[PDB]
């Protein structure tokens, strides 16, 4: 496993599920001015972002331990 | 068997303790005269103490390090393991008998309250009622259940009292 | 007490914590003979974490001068 | 008035009208278990399986043990019986024992629904067609239709006797089989063997003379 | 009503007739507040969809020679490689886990979006099947009672599986070949005084 | 301040059985501990005292400082 | 009325007069309902039908020296191979088990859906036969008095073997040898004792 591999595809996936998949459901859920057309504030890519990068970091690990 | 424990009839620690008992018993039996009183209640004592030792090893007990029987509670292991007359057969003997009183008491209860004087026939207790239910409490299981069933064991919330809250 | 004092131990009610016993033996503790969990080298409890905490624990577990799950009676 | 006791009171939920359409009332409830009405009807029911059963099984037990007596059979003791029957069959008991939870439950709940609600079995598209005949008859317990497939129970005029006669024969059977386990018991020896050593010594053969009946004396 | 679960007894009001599957059985009464029994409604169809894709694939699997549902995951556990009709698959368990996880959140997503739809239509049935009314009813009853019936196959494979260590198929091999002497009551697990 | 996370009133408001077990559930609960700092000290008096005890236990059992377990009366 | 199976009782009043085979038989009231006889109806007829198909081969195959109708799938039990008329059918159990499977449950679907046609026509009635209802009355009540008595006699076969194991054929003749010594009496099962 690429450490560069991992994260960066790790980052993209949680970000587009979050930007095309549950973008919806959490304004709903919640009931920074982005240009962005689906309003995807900076936040937004934070929150997502931040989970990419522990779900990279934990395969790394866990794939460092050798299974 | 379970929990590590020995069978009574295998430990050693019980059979000290049986030698240890009737030895402290017969260091007394010599002090008196074979047919005195005091010597023929002292050979009964060791008579009843050989047939416990017997009557325990042979009802299956199982014994601690310590020597001493251990009751087994679980009833999954005690039924698979020859284990119930200590602790489960017991408690649906005590149950039928707790609950015979309890329903008696009830009963006698709910009887003497629509009387005059409800408050003399609790100290005053009316005999004749009183043997009738205790007779007829046999079965009290069966009643138990068919006054569960028909909603008459319970009071009704909105007539009983309770504080401000 | 009346058992002690009429000196006949063996008359004495000792009901065995076999419920707490059988959590120890899923602990790892065999003293009891359960054989279940990481108390079983079969288990796949005991296999999944061989390689991690486990040995240590079994150790620990098993010897009887720690205070670690210390043995249990009536 | 048939009594259990002459000159005792006989409970009034016996004496009503419907507890006396009850074959075997003899006024018979020191307890009072059937004060309840709706109790005294699934205590009806619970009698007659027990009944039926029991004449069954005692049956299965005396008649084949006189006949092996006689020499016609050689039948084990029914307490070795079981034992005998596994030790050569195509099956193991436990496994035959969960077949009979299966088919006997299956007829038991549809029985148990026939009490809840009578003639409820006859729901029309339940059972291919067969639900018809499902359906009892108005007196619960006496299913009749294929269950009395000569017709006996068409004959108003007999219908009481043959009642009563499956009430005390239910009964005695009943009786029988409890004197079956405690004879057992208390001899090591099979019904027809004690019956046997009765009528050989009845004055030193008995429950008296068994050294466990009667501790006391 | 599809029909009755016990013959003679009453059906439950909150259950409507129109109900695909409807046979009465609510003997615990969990559906008696409506918006709940609306999402029972949509689970049951969803679980009986993924049962009946499981049990299809569970027996397959088997009767195609590749092992049974239970050891086909174990080359993870065993440093091998995956294998799909016999085809080696270039992926591993890390690559598995992502493109599955990317793949469920997108679609499970969508249909969480569009609310209850049980019955999506348009571009899942393209053959056009449920276009009417009429052929609608009986095709919902066949596909809730295959759900239901899938669902407690896949039940009996795992509870099977874990009393006995065999494969469906091996098991119904060793009940046809000693039926009285090779069943639950025989396993030594199912009723332990047996 | 950032228009992500969970508001704790809509938490509890949304908590309630649909048999109505629970009656209202947990509604008014929020202003009801935010409004009482008596129910606020009797949550953090009931979870450090249970916190207290398991630290008791578990310093005896899983010794964490160095020849502590050989300092009897320590 | 065909006749009285019992003279000098009464013919239960939900027997039809027209009904084919109406012998007034209905002792326990199973036909008493218009849905039950109606189905009862229809399950007789194909029975009769069923086995009078059966008793012909269960005997052409011992009278042709092809064995009893018992031994005939042993060939599939042991290692066998399947033949016909002594030409060999290249078929595993297997093989046949499905081929049956589908083709009984293509036609059995179509006789079912149909609902409960018991004297269908044209490719179920070539040379014409039941074109005029006269003829049919009595060719419907040939045809339900053999087949009840195919029905009684399959289940002869059945109880002969389950007492002497042996094929239908072989028993006549062991019968015609020795009637006195050979009949049910005499076989140590269906009479006990003795
Ligand atoms: C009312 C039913 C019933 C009764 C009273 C008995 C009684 C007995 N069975 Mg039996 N059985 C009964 C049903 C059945 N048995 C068997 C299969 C066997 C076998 C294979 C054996 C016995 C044996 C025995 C005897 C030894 C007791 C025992 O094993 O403890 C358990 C007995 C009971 C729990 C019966 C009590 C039932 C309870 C009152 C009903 C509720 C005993 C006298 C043994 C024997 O014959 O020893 C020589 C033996 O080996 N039974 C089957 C399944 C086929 C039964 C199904 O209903
Ligand atoms: C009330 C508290 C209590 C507790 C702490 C236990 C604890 C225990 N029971 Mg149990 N039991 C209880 C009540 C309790 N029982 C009651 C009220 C009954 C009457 C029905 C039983 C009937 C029972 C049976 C029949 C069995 C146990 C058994 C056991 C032991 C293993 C069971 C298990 O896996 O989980 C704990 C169990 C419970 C929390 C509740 C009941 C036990 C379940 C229903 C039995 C399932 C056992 C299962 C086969 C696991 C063992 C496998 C194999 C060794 C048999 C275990 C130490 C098993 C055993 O060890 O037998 C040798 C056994 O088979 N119990
Ligand atoms: C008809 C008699 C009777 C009955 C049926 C009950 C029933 C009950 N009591 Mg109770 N009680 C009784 C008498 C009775 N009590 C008396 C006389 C006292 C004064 C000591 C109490 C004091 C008492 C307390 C303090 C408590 C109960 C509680 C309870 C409930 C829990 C189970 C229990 O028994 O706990 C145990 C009850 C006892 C140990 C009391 C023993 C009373 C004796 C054994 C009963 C004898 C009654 C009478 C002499 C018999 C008359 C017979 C008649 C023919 C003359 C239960 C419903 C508990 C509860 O509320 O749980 C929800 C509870 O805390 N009781
Ligand atoms: C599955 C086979 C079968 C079926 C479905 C029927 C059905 C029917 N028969 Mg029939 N019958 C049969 C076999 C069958 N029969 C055989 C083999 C014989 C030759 C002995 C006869 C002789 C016969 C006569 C003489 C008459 C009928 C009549 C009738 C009709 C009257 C309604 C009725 O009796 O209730 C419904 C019938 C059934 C539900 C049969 C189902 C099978 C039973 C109920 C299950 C258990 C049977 C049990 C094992 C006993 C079997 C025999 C035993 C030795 C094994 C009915 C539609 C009467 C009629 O009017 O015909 C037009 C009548 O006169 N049958
Ligand atoms: C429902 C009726 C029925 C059924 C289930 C069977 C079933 C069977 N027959 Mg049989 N048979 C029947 C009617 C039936 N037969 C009738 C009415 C006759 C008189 C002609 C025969 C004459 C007959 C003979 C002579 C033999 C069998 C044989 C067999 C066995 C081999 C099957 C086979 O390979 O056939 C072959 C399948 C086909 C030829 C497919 C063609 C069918 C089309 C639709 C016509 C088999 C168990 C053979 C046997 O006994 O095995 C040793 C055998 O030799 N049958
Ligand atoms: C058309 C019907 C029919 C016919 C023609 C026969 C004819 C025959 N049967 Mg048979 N049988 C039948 C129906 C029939 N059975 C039915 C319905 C049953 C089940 C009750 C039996 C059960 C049966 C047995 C157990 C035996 C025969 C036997 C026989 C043969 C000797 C005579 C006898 O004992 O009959 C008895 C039939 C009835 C009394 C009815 C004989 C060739 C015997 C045999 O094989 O001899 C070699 C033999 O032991 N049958
Ligand atoms: C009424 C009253 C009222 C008041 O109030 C009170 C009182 C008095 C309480 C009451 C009384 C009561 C009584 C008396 C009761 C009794 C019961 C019984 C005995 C039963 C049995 C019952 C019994 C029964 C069922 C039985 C059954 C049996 C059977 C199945 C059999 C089986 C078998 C056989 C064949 C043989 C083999 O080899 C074995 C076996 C397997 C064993
Ligand atoms: C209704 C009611 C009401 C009343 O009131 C009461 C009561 C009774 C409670 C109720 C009932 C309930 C029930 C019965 C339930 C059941 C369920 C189930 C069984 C499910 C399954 C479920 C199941 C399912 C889904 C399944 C799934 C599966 C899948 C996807 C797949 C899988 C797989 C395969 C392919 C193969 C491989 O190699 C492996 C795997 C990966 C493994
Ligand atoms: C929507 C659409 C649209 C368009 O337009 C058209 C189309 C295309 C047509 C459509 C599609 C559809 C589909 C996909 C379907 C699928 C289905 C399935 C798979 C089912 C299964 C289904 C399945 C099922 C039921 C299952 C069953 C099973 C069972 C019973 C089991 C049995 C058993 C057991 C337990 C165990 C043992 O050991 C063995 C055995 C004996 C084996
Ligand atoms: C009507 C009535 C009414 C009133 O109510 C009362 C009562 C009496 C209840 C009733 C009655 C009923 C009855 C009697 C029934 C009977 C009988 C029978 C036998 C049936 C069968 C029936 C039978 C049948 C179908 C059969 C069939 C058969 C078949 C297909 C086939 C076979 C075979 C062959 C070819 C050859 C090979 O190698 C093998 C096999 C494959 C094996
Ligand atoms: C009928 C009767 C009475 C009783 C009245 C009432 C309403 C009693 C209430 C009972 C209630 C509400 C019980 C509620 C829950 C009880 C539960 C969950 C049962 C727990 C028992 C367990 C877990 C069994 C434990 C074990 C078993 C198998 C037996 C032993 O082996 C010991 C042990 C612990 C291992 C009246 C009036 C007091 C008067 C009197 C007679
Ligand atoms: C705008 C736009 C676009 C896009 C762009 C981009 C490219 C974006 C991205 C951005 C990004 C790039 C994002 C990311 C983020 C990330 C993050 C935010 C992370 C964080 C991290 C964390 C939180 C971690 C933590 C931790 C540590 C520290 C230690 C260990 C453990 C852990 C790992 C947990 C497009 C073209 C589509 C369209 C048009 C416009």
């Amino acid at each position: 496993l690429d450490p560069q591999i991992v994260i960066s595809g790790s980052t993209a996936a949680f970000l587009a599920i979050g930007r095309f998949v549950f973008l919806g459901y959490q304004r709903r859920e919640a009931n920074f001015a982005t240009n962005d057309p689906a309003g995807f504030n900076i936040i937004d890519v934070a929150g997502w972002g931040a989970l990419g990068h522990a779900v990279g970091f934990a395969v790394l690990a866990i794939n460092s331990l050798q299974g | 068997d379970i929990a590590g424990l020995t069978p009574c009839s295998e430990s050693k620690a019980y059979a000290k303790l049986e030698k240890k008992e009737l030895k402290t018993l017969e260091k007394r039996l010599k002090q008196y005269e074979a047919d005195s009183a005091p010597a023929v209640a002292l050979k009964a004592t060791m008579e009843r103490t050989k047939a416990r030792f017997a009557n325990y090893a042979k009802a299956g007990l199982l014994c601690g390090n310590d020597g001493l029987p251990h009751l087994i509670a679980d009833p999954g292991l005690a039924l698979k393991y020859g284990h119930a007359g200590e602790v489960f057969i017991p408690t649906f003997g005590f149950l039928y008998v707790a609950g015979y009183i309890g329903y008696v008491g009830r009963q006698y209860l709910i009887a003497v309250k629509g009387e005059a004087k409800p408050t003399d026939k609790e100290i005053i207790i009316d005999v004749p009622l009183a043997t009738k239910l205790a007779w007829q409490g046999a079965g009290w299981p069966l009643a138990a259940v068919q006054e569960l069933q028909r909603g008459t064991l319970l009071e009704k919330e909105e007539n009983i009292t309770v504080s401000p809250r | 007490d009346v058992m002690q004092a009429f000196g006949t131990p063996e008359k004495q009610i000792l009901i065995e914590p076999v419920f707490a016993q059988w959590i120890q033996a899923a602990h790892g503790k065999a003293l009891y003979g359960f054989d279940f969990l990481l108390s079983s080298k079969t288990s796949a409890a005991f296999a999944n974490g061989q390689s991690l905490w486990l040995p240590g624990w079994l150790d620990a577990i098993n010897n009887n001068q720690n205070s670690l799950f210390l043995t249990i009676g009536p | 008035r048939q009594s259990w006791l002459p000159g005792s009171q006989i409970p009034a939920h016996l004496d009503t009208p419907a507890a006396q359409a009850l074959a075997g009332n003899f006024g018979f409830d020191p307890l009072g278990l059937g004060k309840d009405p709706v109790a005294l009807r699934w205590y009806q029911q619970a009698e007659l399986i027990h009944c039926r059963t029991a004449m069954a099984g005692v049956a299965g037990i005396l008649i084949p043990g006189l006949l092996t007596k006689a020499g016609a059979l050689n039948v084990p003791e029914w307490y070795d019986a079981g034992k005998v029957a596994i030790e050569n069959s195509f099956a193991p008991w436990g496994s035959l024992l969960a077949v009979q939870l299966f088919l006997c439950g299956f007829v038991e709940a549809k029985r148990w629904q026939d009490i809840r609600k009578p003639g409820s079995q006859g729901e029309p598209g339940s059972f291919l067609g067969f639900e018809a005949s499902l359906k009892g008859t108005s007196e619960l317990g006496y299913p009749g239709g294929p269950f009395d497939p000569l017709g006996l129970s068409k004959e108003a005029d007999k219908w009481a006797d043959w009642k009563l006669k499956e009430v005390k024969n239910g009964r005695l059977a009943m009786l029988a089989f409890l004197g079956f386990v405690a004879q057992k018991y208390a001899t090591g020896a099979g019904p027809v063997d004690n019956l046997a050593a009765h009528l050989k010594d009845p004055w030193h053969v008995n429950y008296a003379t068994n050294g466990v009946s009667l501790p006391f004396l | 009503k599809a029909g009755n679960w016990l013959p003679g007894s009453d059906a439950p009001a909150w259950l409507p007739d129109d109900l695909p599957g409807n046979y009465g059985f609510d003997p615990l009464s969990l559906g008696k507040e409506p918006a709940s029994l609306k999402r029972f409604t949509e689970s049951e169809v969803i679980h009986g969809r993924w049962a009946m894709l499981g049990v299809a694939g569970s027996l397959a699997v088997e009767l195609l020679g590749y092992g049974n549902w239970y050891d086909a995951p174990l080359w993870a556990v065993n440093g091998g490689k995956a294998t799909w009709f016999g085809i080696e698959v270039p992926f591993d368990l890390n690559a598995l886990l992502a493109f599955e996880f990317v793949a469920m959140a997108a679609a499970e997503g969508q249909r969480g979006d569009a609310g209850g739809v049980v019955y999506p239509g348009g571009a899942f049935d393209p053959l056009g099947f449920a276009k009417d009314s009429s052929k609608s009813g009986e095709l919902k009853l066949k596909e809730i009672k295959n759900g239901r019936l899938a669902m407690v196959a896949f039940l009996g494979f795992v509870a099977q599986h874990a009393a006995t260590g065999k494969g469906p198929i091996a098991a119904l091999g060793e009940h046809l070949a000693n039926p009285w002497g090779a069943n639950f009551a025989t396993n030594g697990i199912s009723v332990p005084f047996f | 301040n950032f228009g992500i996370g969970h508001r704790m009133q809509a938490i509890l408001e949304a908590h309630t059985p649909p048999s109505g077990s629970l009656g209202a559930g947990h509604k008014g609960l929020f202003d009801t501990v935010n409004n009482s700092l008596h129910f606020q000290l009797g949550l953090a008096l009931a979870s450090v005292g249970t916190i207290t005890s398991l630290v008791a236990q578990h310093m005896y059992s899983l010794p964490p400082y160095a020849f502590q377990a050989i300092d009897f009366t320590t």
